[PDB]
């Protein structure tokens, strides 16, 4: 035990500091893809408009 | 019986063997014993605290 209690604490310390780094940074890939899709659409729609 | 010097001699080989038990046969096999004890006490706590 004296061993796999030390192993199992370094398991879950990896697992867990990936997935909250993977989490944060794709909030910022949807983040930036909200962004960018309102960045464009806002000509998307005076284009209409003045063509209108 | 029959009272007699014995009771003195016997009296001097009584403490010397007890004198040479005190110092020399005792403390050495009763450190060693308590030695053993103590480390199965180190055993439990290490479960203890692999558990937690």
């Amino acid at each position: 035990d004296l061993d796999l209690a030390k192993a199992s604490a370094t398991d879950q310390l990896k697992k867990a500091k990936a997935e909250a780094q993977v989490i944060i940074e794709q909030a910022n890939k949807r983040r930036s893809q909200i962004l960018d899709e309102a960045k464009a659409e806002a000509e998307q729609e005076r284009t209409k408009i003045v063509a209108q | 019986m029959n009272l007699n010097a014995t009771i003195l001699g016997q009296a001097i080989a009584f403490v010397l063997f007890v004198l040479f038990c005190m110092k020399y046969v005792w403390p050495p096999l009763m450190a060693a014993i308590e030695k053993r004890q103590k480390e199965i006490a180190d055993g439990l706590a290490s479960a203890e605290r692999a558990h937690k």
